[PDB]
């Protein structure tokens, strides 16, 4: 009730009362009322978040290592267009297979949750997470972070979800700087830091 | 429940009086509603100006008006339709535009696809800000009541500042860009080499070399030497010789003394500082030698009702409109405008019929306020009373017209064509037998053409060139303008529009003033505005309200504007319209033929109606494909309307019944019963479909003929 | 909002949707298999 | 109190309570009856307020750059009239460590920051020192008023601990921003007729005071 | 030139009617199967879409069975 809100001195949605990690009673289109629309936006944000973060640390990552001198890696916008072993349709095929076995069952994990905690081949296996969105278990969770007192679970998640909020940006950043500028996205923070001043426009 | 109820929806859609019965939020829709129909109104502005500046040929137009044809709109090749691609000239290929956009870009000084842009931006912005002010004057800040009602203040503004300032700021637009640049064109200089608009602000020795008075600067305005204006601010009269239309000196001119006079008239009422009229003291105080009491009670009258005030405003409306198509093919006030023949034909069908319409409303919305809001004992008016007193006598009159007119008009035209197929031609009302000459308007003609000189001492030449008396006018070897010769042909038609106009005066008049009640049904009042019958009783009671009334003055009205047009296209076509060879010898489309022919009906059928549509008939395989297909299509949206006009309702429902069994009889019945039209609304189906037929098919014949010859 | 899904799901918005996608397919096949009068598989 | 052209529905409801009411209002903008929208007695005497201010600052500072210039303080470079100094590039530019967009992108963020707080304080009282703001939250509570916030970050000298040394200082300054805000309108008039400095203008004018007025002009 | 078109129309004229006969006996059970025919429901309706490519065995094994005359 008393949590910082985006825009202090306003009055937070009613159907935000800062249970959620992340939450900051942002929402003036009321793309989520209903609590069905809440529940899926929030996987939907959750794994948005996680892709940002993986991909994010794989764009700019290779491009300062390969900048500074120690790979020649091409940049990240032309990766599609290198000599691979065999045609890049068939790896989107493999690709898409293997996503769809996963994602299908993620898909069947939230709309009726338990119905996929067991291995379907060894019933040894199982998983031990509980909320929708956190497998848990020894597959995704070994260092057993995953558990423990509830303010420690809400500020580490909490925190996941703000990096993921600044990864998706800078990941959207990246994108425009490079059809903007045509060059990759290190030489535009050089280029920025040379003359702040001057170097934009 | 049943389908009656989805018709219904749309019907009521904007009838806020029936919504609610509080003055204020009916204001305030009201007032919403204009700002969403302005809206609209910059979203096609924009969308014009913005397709002519990408999809169209306006600067090889420009480099060459004569010869090349107007284009601004562009096919893609899907199904092979790409064929409507003609080759107007100007290295372009597109469909040939009729609504004189070329022209007024022209005569404002446009010269380059940029400033198009930049116009289609801005009344895009313009339609975003009316949008946005639309919502909040509803949803945030509503007026009130006392507001609305403040009828002297909305006099004042909408007379000295919409009206008033808005041509005063036209004449300076006018004074600064439109002269220098049109006078660059008209001496030949190519376009892309004339300098910018604002070099002759910024550069006033370049205003200066055109017209000296420039640089004596804003000192004799003040001084009162007006008369070292008389440069750019001239009354010469007539048309320009380079380019056909009026000098654009005289429209300069024409635009100061217009804003100088609404300025001066938009101090008349009174405000918080008590000096002028108040309109309920002007309306009391006069009593004139008839009227005895006077008007007492119109205020009361007109500021408490919105379909009083719609009814007036759409009628002075119509006339207006029907006003403006008349005085700009006599006057084209754009250049090039009279020599090309195409739109001269499309803008004086278009506000004819727009005008036809809105009279229809302005009858319509009387008879509601006459069967809503009249009320004798709160809103007693006494000259509305001594009207509805004495009805009886007034539409008898005016039957009685109607039959006169209507027998010396047609019977004229049937006894010649009598005459005509038995071999008797010195016996029919002709130039060369009998003569009914239009002695009245011959006389304003030579009148008007005498009147400078003698009665305009400062007008160097006539108003217009229609008066006989003047000289031929040719621009690019065509004809623009010459007198129009009045015989015996131009005495029957007249006539046959004056019992026209009766005839709708008469069913639209008597439906108003039959709207509350009659001699057959007392309480026609209490049964409403739009109701179907009142049963078989009395012999039959069919059609008895004022909607049925308007339904049918429709069709009159219909009728009516058709002739009208026909009478322009034929007579232009006949005795104007032509070429000039190299020695002069005018050479018109059709020869001549409107005199003679047009005294019969089989002159009409045979060299007006089948020799003129040869045209459209073969247009399949050449870029006016689409006036031929056009032209059948609309052939069968008229006879389809025929269906609802001649058949009942309970034919269609008992049909639904047996297809309702045969559904039933598969588990397919739907929860919704359908439902056959209602009565009143298979009448409004009918009307619509004939109008638009008729109206399509019209346009299509005309928009063929004109565009190939 | 709900109240925006309700309306989408309204009988002319989804007829328009409906018919716009599939005229949209209709010019598809027609400009892939254009002047088409016999089946020549 | 004095009265300047006041009218009997004028002083109907502009009883004194406003700092410098002289009772002027001809066209009866500020009657309590239709109030609406930004039409309301309250924010047209804030926007009076915040306006004057704003004049006042800028009357000082588009005329020092050319008081100094021509004593010699400061280098003749930067001793161009209001109208050069970059506001309109077509009247000429000055270059700066960094172009004119950069600029206005950065005072655009700062003023948002600033103007943004203290719309939120209009709209509901108090609101603006509850949430953590690098704990400069303690000062920027507000006093009840809008347009005197008061508190050790705007009234920091103690001035006006007494309400009589209030109301005379308010008055005071009323009367200061409508000097100032005439000021600026002969500023933009001048400018757009004569084509020089205002201190230019005023040199000119002390020079030949017979032929340097509006009638020459 | 005509017969193969034929029964491609035929097909899919089959598959929108069973569509839209499927619809209807769905909603007819509740307590205002009319509100249903103005409002669509689509989350409903998605799921009977896809059963209509097997219209033709579907009817013919609703015609034996008797299901598909009232
Ligand atoms: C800033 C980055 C960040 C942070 C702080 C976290 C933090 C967390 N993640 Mg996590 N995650 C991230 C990025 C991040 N993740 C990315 C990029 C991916 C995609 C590759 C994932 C995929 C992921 C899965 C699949 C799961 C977690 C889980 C967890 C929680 C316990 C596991 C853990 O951290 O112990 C280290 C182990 C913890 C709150 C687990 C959880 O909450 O369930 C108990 C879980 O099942 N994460
Ligand atoms: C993480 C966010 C982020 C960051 C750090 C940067 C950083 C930078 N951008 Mg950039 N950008 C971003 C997002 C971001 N961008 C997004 C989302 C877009 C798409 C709209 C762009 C589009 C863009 C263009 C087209 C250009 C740059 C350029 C630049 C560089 C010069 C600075 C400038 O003019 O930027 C201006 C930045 C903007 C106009 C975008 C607004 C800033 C976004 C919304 C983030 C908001 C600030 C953020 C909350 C601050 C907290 C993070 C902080 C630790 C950095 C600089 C290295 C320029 C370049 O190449 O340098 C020569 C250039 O030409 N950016
Ligand atoms: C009421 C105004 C109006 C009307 C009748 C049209 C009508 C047309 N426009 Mg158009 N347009 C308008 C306003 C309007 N526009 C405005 C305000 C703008 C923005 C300034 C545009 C920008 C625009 C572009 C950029 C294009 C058209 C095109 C077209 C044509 C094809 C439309 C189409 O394929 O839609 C498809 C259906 C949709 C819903 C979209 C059609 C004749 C196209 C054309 O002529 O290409 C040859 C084209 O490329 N228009
Ligand atoms: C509202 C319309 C309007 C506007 C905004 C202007 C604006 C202007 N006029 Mg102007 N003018 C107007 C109507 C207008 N005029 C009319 C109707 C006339 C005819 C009497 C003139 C006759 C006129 C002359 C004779 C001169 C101006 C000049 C000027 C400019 C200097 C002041 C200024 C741009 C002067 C100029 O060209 O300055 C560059 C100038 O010498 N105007
Ligand atoms: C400023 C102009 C104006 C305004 C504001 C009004 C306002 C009004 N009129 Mg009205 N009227 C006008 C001009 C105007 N009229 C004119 C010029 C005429 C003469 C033809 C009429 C004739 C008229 C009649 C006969 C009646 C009204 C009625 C009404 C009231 C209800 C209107 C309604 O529900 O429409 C709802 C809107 C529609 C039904 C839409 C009509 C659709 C048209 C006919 C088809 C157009 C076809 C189109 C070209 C093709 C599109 C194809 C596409 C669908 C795919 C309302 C107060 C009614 C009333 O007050 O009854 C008590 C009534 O009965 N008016
Ligand atoms: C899916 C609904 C549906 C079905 C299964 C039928 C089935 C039938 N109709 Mg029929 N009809 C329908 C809708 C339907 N109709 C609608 C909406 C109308 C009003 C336009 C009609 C008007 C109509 C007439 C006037 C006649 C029939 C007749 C017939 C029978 C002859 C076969 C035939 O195709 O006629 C031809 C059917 C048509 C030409 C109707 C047009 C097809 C419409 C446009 C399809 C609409 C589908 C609808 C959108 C379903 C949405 C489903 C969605 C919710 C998933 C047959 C039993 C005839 C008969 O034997 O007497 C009863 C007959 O004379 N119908
Ligand atoms: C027919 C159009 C129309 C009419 C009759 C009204 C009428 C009204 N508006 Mg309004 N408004 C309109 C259009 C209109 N508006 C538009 C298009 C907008 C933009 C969204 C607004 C935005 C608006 C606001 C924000 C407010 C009003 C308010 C009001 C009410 C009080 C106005 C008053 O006392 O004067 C006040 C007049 C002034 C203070 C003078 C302002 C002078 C302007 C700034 C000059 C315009 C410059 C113009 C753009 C020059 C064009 C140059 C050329 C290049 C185009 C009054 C009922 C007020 C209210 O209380 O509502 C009840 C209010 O707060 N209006
Ligand atoms: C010692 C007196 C003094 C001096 C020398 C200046 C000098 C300057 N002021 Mg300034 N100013 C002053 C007092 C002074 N101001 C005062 C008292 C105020 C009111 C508090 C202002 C308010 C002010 C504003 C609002 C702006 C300037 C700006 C400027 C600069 C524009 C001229 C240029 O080429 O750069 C210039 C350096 C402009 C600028 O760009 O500053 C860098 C600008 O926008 N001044
Ligand atoms: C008689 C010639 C028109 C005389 C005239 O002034 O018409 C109008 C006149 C009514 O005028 P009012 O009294 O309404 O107004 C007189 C004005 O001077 C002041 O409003 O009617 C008559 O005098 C007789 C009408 C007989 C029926 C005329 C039918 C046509
Ligand atoms: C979602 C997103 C943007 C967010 C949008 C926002 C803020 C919307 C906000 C609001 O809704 C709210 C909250 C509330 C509403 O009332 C108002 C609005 C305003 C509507 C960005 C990124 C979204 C998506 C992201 C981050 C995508 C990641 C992409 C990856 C992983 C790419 C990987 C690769 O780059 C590698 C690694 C190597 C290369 O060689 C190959 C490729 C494949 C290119
Ligand atoms: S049922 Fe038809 S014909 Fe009979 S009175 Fe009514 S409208 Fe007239």
């Amino acid at each position: 009730p008393d949590r910082p809100i985006w825009f202090p001195g306003s009055t937070p949605p009613e159907w935000l009362d800062g249970s959620l990690p992340g939450d900051f009673g942002f929402d003036p289109l009321g793309l989520s009322s209903d609590p069905d629309s809440l529940k899926w936006n929030v996987q939907a944000e959750i794994v948005h978040c996680r892709w940002a973060m993986l991909g994010a640390a794989g764009i700019f990552i290779p491009e300062f290592l390969t900048k500074i001198g120690i790979l020649n890696t091409p940049s990240w916008y032309t990766a599609g267009e290198q000599e691979y072993f065999t045609d890049k349709t068939t790896l989107f095929v493999v690709e898409l297979i293997l996503i769809g076995w996963a994602e299908g069952r993620r898909w069947a994990d939230i709309i009726k949750p338990g119905s996929v905690n067991t291995d379907p081949v060894f019933p040894n296996n199982k998983l031990t997470g509980t909320d929708v969105g956190y497998p848990g278990g020894l597959w995704f969770d070994p260092l057993g972070w995953g558990s423990g007192s509830p303010a420690k679970l809400k500020e580490l998640r909490t925190k996941e979800i703000k990096n993921g909020r600044l990864a998706m940006l800078a990941v959207m950043g990246a994108w425009f700087q490079h059809i903007y500028t045509g060059t990759g996205p290190i030489d535009n923070l050089f280029a920025h830091l040379a003359d702040p001043g001057h170097a934009t426009i | 429940d049943t389908t009656t109820w989805i018709w219904n929806l749309h019907a009521d859609a904007h009838d806020f009086d029936s919504h609610t019965s509080d003055l204020e939020e009916i204001s305030r829709k009201v007032f919403s509603a204009h700002f969403g129909q302005l809206s609209i109104i910059f979203l096609w502005l924009s969308g014009m100006y913005f397709h002519g500046a990408r999809f169209s040929n306006y600067e090889a137009w420009l480099s060459d008006p004569t010869h090349i044809g107007p284009s601004a709109q562009v096919v893609w090749p899907i199904v092979g339709q790409e064929i409507l691609n003609g080759d107007v000239g100007g290295g372009f290929r597109g469909i040939q535009i009729t609504s004189g956009f070329f022209q007024i870009w022209r005569a404002s000084g446009i010269t380059s696809e940029l400033q198009l842009y930049c116009t289609a931006i801005g009344a895009l912005v313009f339609a975003a800000l009316m949008l946005f002010a639309g919502w909040f004057h509803y949803h945030k800040a509503a007026p009130k009541l006392a507001w609305f009602q403040d009828v002297e203040s909305m006099l004042n503004h909408h007379l000295a500042g919409l009206l008033g300032l808005g041509s005063l700021s036209w004449a300076g637009h006018q004074v600064h860009v439109s002269l220098p640049i049109n006078q660059f064109l008209n001496a030949g200089v190519d376009p892309k080499e004339i300098p910018l608009p604002h070099e002759f602000i910024l550069n006033r020795d370049l205003l200066a070399q055109l017209y000296p008075s420039f640089a004596e600067g804003a000192t004799p305005f003040f001084t009162l030497n007006w008369s070292k204006y008389s440069e750019f601010l001239t009354f010469r009269g007539g048309l320009d010789p380079v380019t056909g239309g009026l000098w654009l000196t005289d429209i300069a001119h024409h635009h100061l003394a217009i804003a100088i006079l609404f300025l001066i008239a938009g101090h008349m009422y009174r405000t918080n500082w008590g000096i002028g009229h108040g309109i309920k003291d002007i309306l009391e105080a006069h009593k004139g030698p008839f009227t005895g009491q006077g008007h007492k009670g119109l205020y009361e009258i007109l500021t408490t009702s919105w379909h009083a005030q719609l009814s007036l405003n759409l009628a002075m409306l119509g006339s207006l409109t029907i006003i403006v198509a008349h005085h700009m093919y006599s006057m084209p006030p754009y250049p090039y405008l009279a020599t090309d023949y195409a739109t001269q034909l499309s803008l004086f069908t278009h506000h004819m019929w727009i005008g036809g319409f809105l009279i229809v409303g302005a009858a319509a919305h009387a008879a509601i306020f006459m069967v809503r809001d009249y009320d004798p004992t709160n809103r007693y008016n006494d000259l509305l009373d001594r009207v509805l007193r004495h009805r009886d006598a007034i539409i008898s009159h005016l039957n009685w017209v109607c039959i006169f007119l209507g027998f010396h008009s047609f019977g004229l035209y049937i006894h010649n064509d009598t005459m005509s197929a038995l071999g008797r031609p010195q016996d029919m009302f002709s130039d060369t037998a009998i003569q009914l000459q239009p002695v009245f308007a011959q006389w304003i003609q030579n009148t008007h053409a005498l009147a400078p000189g003698v009665t305009a001492p400062g007008e160097t030449a006539s108003t217009s060139l229609t008066w006989g008396g003047g000289e031929l006018v040719a621009v690019g070897g065509k004809v623009a303008l010459l007198p129009i010769p009045l015989g015996t042909a131009d005495f029957l038609v007249h006539h046959i529009h004056a019992f026209t106009i009766h005839v709708t005066v008469l069913i639209l008049l008597k439906g108003v003033l039959f709207a509350r009640s009659s001699r057959l049904i007392p309480d026609k009042a209490n049964l409403g505005f739009r109701f179907p019958c009142d049963g078989p009783g009395r012999g039959g009671t069919c059609q008895v309200s004022a909607w049925d009334h308007v339904f049918l003055g429709l069709f009159w009205m219909y009728n009516a504007i058709s002739v009208v047009i026909f009478h322009f296209s034929w007579k232009m076509q006949s005795d104007v319209w032509g070429s000039i060879s190299d020695q002069g010898v005018v050479t018109h489309i059709t020869g001549g033929n409107f005199a003679q022919s047009s005294i019969t009906i089989n002159g009409w059928l045979r060299d007006f109606l089948w020799a003129q549509a040869s045209q459209v008939i073969q247009s399949y395989g050449s870029s006016l494909s689409a006036y031929g297909l056009f032209f059948l299509g609309a052939h069968f949206v008229w006879a389809f309307s025929l269906m609802f006009l001649f058949s009942g309702r309970g034919y269609w429902q008992e049909l639904i019944e047996s297809i309702v069994w045969a559904h039933n009889k598969l588990k397919v019945a739907p929860a919704t019963q359908p439902r056959a039209l209602s009565i009143i609304q298979g009448r409004a189906v009918g009307v619509t479909h004939y109008l638009l037929g008729g109206i399509a098919t019209t346009w299509a014949f005309f928009l063929a003929r004109i565009i190939a010859v | 909002m709900r109240d925006l899904k309700t309306y989408l799901s309204v009988a002319p918005v989804l007829s328009t949707l409906w018919f716009g996608s599939l005229a949209g397919l209709l010019i598809e096949i027609n400009r892939l298999f254009p002047d088409a009068l016999t089946f020549p598989f | 109190r004095p009265l300047w052209f006041a009218s009997s529905q004028s002083l109907s409801y502009l009883d004194g309570s406003l700092p410098g009411d002289y009772g002027f209002d001809p066209l009866g903008l500020s009657d309590p009856e239709g109030t609406g929208g930004f039409i309301e007695p309250r924010w047209l005497a804030y926007g009076e307020i915040i306006n004057g201010r704003f004049a006042m600052l800028g009357a000082a500072g588009a005329i020092a750059p050319e008081i100094l210039g021509k004593a010699g303080l400061i280098p003749a470079e930067t001793a161009l009239p209001w109208f050069q100094t970059g506001v309109i590039p077509p009247a000429g530019t000055y270059t700066y460590w960094a172009d004119n967009y950069t600029l206005f992108v950065l005072e655009m963020a700062l003023m948002g920051f600033a103007e943004h707080r203290r719309l939120q304080d209009w709209y509901n009282p108090g609101s603006m020192g509850k949430q953590y703001f690098l704990g400069l939250e303690k000062g920027l509570a507000g006093s009840g008023n809008p347009a005197y916030p008061g508190g050790p970050f705007f009234n920091p000298l103690g001035f006006g601990k007494d309400e009589k040394s209030l109301k005379e200082l308010k008055l005071k300054e009323v009367k200061n921003g409508r000097l100032a805000m005439l000021a600026i309108l002969g500023y933009f008039i001048q400018g757009l007729v004569t084509g020089v400095g205002p201190y230019q203008n005023l040199l000119d004018h002390l020079a030949d005071p017979v032929n340097n007025n509006v009638l020459t002009s | 030139e005509f017969i193969t078109p034929g029964i491609l129309f035929l097909y899919i004229a089959g598959w929108i009617g069973w569509v839209g006969r499927s619809y209807l006996i769905a909603i007819s059970g509740e307590k205002k199967p009319a509100m249903k025919e103005i409002i669509i429901d689509v989350p409903l309706a998605s799921r009977i879409i896809f059963r209509g490519f097997i219209w033709p065995v579907a009817a013919y094994r609703e015609f034996l069975n008797g299901d598909l005359i009232a």
